[PDB]
């Protein structure tokens, strides 16, 4: 849940580098 | 300071992969202790007590060194910004994120020009 949280914030720019 | 272990940068590596994509794995068993290793010490020995810095020093030390076959850099990202969460810094996304990493990652944004940018957006 540490990492969903923080995945979930920055969803757009993970997104986005993939 | 509360700091980010190598088996932690690890696991957030494996969960972005699963999340969002990309090739599995580590490039080289050990990196990512020598790597987060060496991050960490050089904060004690530098007495780097600005978050920022820190936060920068983790981004850039990731973000150059190869730790995995894929999700380099946004393993970079992820844990600097982590890092900083966990310090009691609020962090949210900012399109400018994306080519701040990219830049640290080709060594053209060194540590301390990461830390500046970190700083204007979460300060
Ligand atoms: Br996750
Ligand atoms: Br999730
Ligand atoms: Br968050
Ligand atoms: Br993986
Ligand atoms: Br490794
Ligand atoms: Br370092
Ligand atoms: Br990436
Ligand atoms: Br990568
Ligand atoms: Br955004
Ligand atoms: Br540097």
């Amino acid at each position: 849940a540490e990492f969903a949280s923080l995945f979930d914030t920055l969803d757009s720019t993970n997104k986005e580098m993939v | 300071m509360r700091h980010i272990s190598p088996e932690e940068l690890i696991a957030l590596h494996d969960a972005n992969i699963s999340r969002y994509g990309g090739l599995p794995g580590m490039s080289d068993p050990g990196r990512a202790e020598a790597i987060i290793g060496r991050v960490q010490a050089r904060v004690a020995y530098e007495e780097i007590t600005d978050l920022f810095e820190v936060s920068a020093t983790y981004l850039v030390a990731t973000a150059r060194g190869y730790i995995f076959n894929d999700a380099n850099k946004r393993t970079a990202l992820n844990s600097a910004l982590l890092f900083l969460r966990r310090n009691g810094v609020q962090v949210f996304d900012s399109p400018e994120l994306a080519d701040l990493t990219v830049g640290a990652a080709t060594g053209e944004i060194s540590v301390s020009s990461v830390a500046d940018t970190l700083r204007r957006l979460y300060g």
